[PDB]
């Protein structure tokens, strides 16, 4: 564990910083839950036309909650706020980002090249240049690690449920993505292998299945509600072999803690 | 405009990024070093190094790592603002061609930038591009990384990063035998190039080629086999017909240097990055045992 420990135990001050307001969207005239699920699915979209990282997802929503926790935004400018986000997570984090034009083709020309550049730059203002941002994705790696044995099926679902959390602000915005992340591992893990949290995850993180469980109650029902969301993208992704088609599992009715 | 308050004194460089100048704030009396960023305003926008840069300089502060003071938007324009730093490790070196760099001052050297290299591993980040003309001095004693155009915040475990990096002299043999997962190591395998460097007034792997670089380290090091680097064979471009040259006896590498820093050094170039020593582990070693901050002759 090279530098391990340090590097978790900064990420666990850094969620803290670069966490979203939790009320924000009551505080937007014009757009609600039900728009961001929306937007963000679409994301989801973009992100598996583009093959881009999963890490790439989660940190543009992070960008996106953080812009809409202190800029006002019209409905009409939802997507620009969203395709700006995701070009700058792109610029971030992918070794080879999809260049300008196709984030403007990919919003079917409802926006100019013009505009999605000033809306980059806006964003980059707003967020102060802070896009180092800790991620459900950077635990759920780390909690990987401590597997016995490791196991393909549950890494997916984990990365699965952690992927639903990102399109339901209520109740998702509450929680840490260290605790999304605890929560999604154990619910993987128990669906998958019977298993529960690990005791080497306990010392780490200092969470328990007593703490995670508020969190998980929310992930549990979040799972069993899936099929019938009205967001699907992310359940059909994770249909594919790449995933090793964990969407298609069946959720656990009981989770006896 | 923005920059009203800067008066720019002389020019002291570029990049790929853009030009790098000595200013002085009329207000207050501060020098700084401004960095100039095009703007692809009707192409490709704030390009992906300067928002790399910028996020990881705002999270790292140390007295080792480069202050950013300030960043100033225009329409067109970025403006970094940084603290003035008196010259690079490279001009220096260049100056003390003839004398040496005195072994103390190695030692300082070498020890304040484990110190910032520690840092940014701790914080997830990899620099990717050490070499002496990206690390600054001042006329006090203190040495500082800069540059982060090329740093990337990493992930635990790692997955696959961009293979185009660091420049080719300093370059990490399993960059150049095309390894699919790459950390924090390679960072160490540039210090140790740079420290043996300062030793011996020279570049240890001066390479024209990526065959050559592979080769000159080969030739010193010896040809890595799966005792040395269990995995080696198995690299995307690692050949049989790779000639097998037996390794040399480190005080010729490194005449001027004790028991101890030649200890250091063949652990800031061990073959196998897993064991390759971290820069933490490095601050502990033997060689540091007596440590002083002198003052350079500048
Ligand atoms: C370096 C230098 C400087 C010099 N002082 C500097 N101070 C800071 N803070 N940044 C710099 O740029 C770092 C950046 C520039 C692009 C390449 C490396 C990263 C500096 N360059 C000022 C007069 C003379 C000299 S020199 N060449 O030693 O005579």
């Amino acid at each position: 564990p090279d530098y391990h420990e340090d590097i978790h135990t900064y990420l666990r001050e850094m969620e803290v910083k670069c966490k979203p307001k939790v009320g924000y969207m009551k505080k937007q005239p014009d757009i609600t839950n039900s728009m961001r699920a929306i937007l963000v699915d679409w994301l989801v979209e973009v992100g598996e036309e583009y093959k881009l990282q999963n890490e790439t997802l989660h940190l543009a929503v992070n960008y996106i909650d953080r812009f809409l926790s202190s800029m006002s935004v019209l409905r009409g400018k939802l997507q620009l706020v969203g395709t700006a986000a995701m070009l700058l997570a792109s610029k971030f984090e992918e070794i080879y980002p999809p260049e300008v034009a196709e984030f403007v083709y990919i919003t079917d020309d409802t926006y100019t090249k013009k505009q999605v550049l000033r809306m980059e730059h806006l964003v980059l203002k707003v967020l102060t240049f802070d896009l180092a941002a800790p991620t459900v994705n950077q635990f759920l790696t780390q909690y990987f690690l401590h597997q016995q044995p490791a196991n393909c099926k549950v890494e997916s679902l984990a990365m699965f449920l952690g992927e639903l959390s990102l399109i339901d602000a209520d109740p998702y915005l509450k929680y840490l993505p260290s605790v999304i992340a605890g929560a999604a591992f154990h619910l993987a893990l128990y669906t998958v292998t019977g298993q529960s949290w690990p005791e080497s995850l306990i010392r780490k993180t200092g969470y328990t299945l007593e703490s995670l469980k508020p969190c998980l109650m929310d992930l549990h029902q979040t799972y069993l509600k899936a099929p019938q969301h009205a967001q699907q993208s992310i359940r059909e992704k994770y249909k594919n072999s790449k995933y090793h088609g964990v969407s298609l599992l069946n959720p656990p009715e009981t989770l006896n803690l | 405009g923005s920059m009203e308050n800067f008066q720019k004194v002389e020019k002291i460089g570029e990049g790929t990024y853009g030009v790098v100048y000595k200013a002085r704030n009329k207000l207050t009396g501060e020098v700084v070093a401004l960095k100039k960023i095009r703007l692809d305003t009707e192409t490709e926008g704030v390009p992906s190094t300067a928002i790399r840069e910028i996020s990881l300089l705002k999270e790292l502060n140390h007295p080792n790592i480069v202050k950013l003071l300030d960043v100033i938007h225009t329409e067109n324009k970025l403006y970094l603002v940084f603290e003035f730093l008196h010259q690079d490790l490279k001009k220096f070196m260049d100056a003390s061609a003839l004398t040496g760099i005195p072994l103390p001052l190695i030692k300082s050297y070498l020890f304040q930038l484990l110190q910032g290299l520690a840092f940014c591993h701790s914080h997830r980040v990899l620099h990717r591009d050490l070499k002496p003309q990206n690390l600054l001095i001042n006329t006090e004693g203190a040495i500082k990384l800069a540059d982060f155009g090329l740093a990337r915040a990493f992930g635990v475990p790692v997955r696959t990063y961009t293979h185009e990096v660091v420049t080719l002299w300093y370059r990490a043999p399993e960059i150049l035998l095309g390894c699919k997962y790459y950390s924090t190591a390679v960072d160490i395998w540039s210090l140790g190039c740079i420290f043996a460097e300062m030793v011996t007034r020279r570049a240890l792997f001066p390479g024209d080629s990526e065959i050559d670089q592979l080769f000159r380290i080969f030739r010193t090091l010896g040809t890595p086999d799966e005792v040395v680097w269990p995995g080696v064979t198995s690299m995307p471009d690692y050949k049989p017909s790779f000639p097998k040259w037996a390794r040399q006896d480190f005080s010729k590498v490194v005449p001027p240097l004790d028991e101890d820093g030649r200890s250091l050094l063949s652990q800031m170039l061990h073959y196998d990055p897993n064991k390759r020593i971290s820069a933490k582990a490095a601050l502990a070693h033997p060689f540091f045992q007596d440590v002083t901050k002198p003052v350079p002759h500048l």
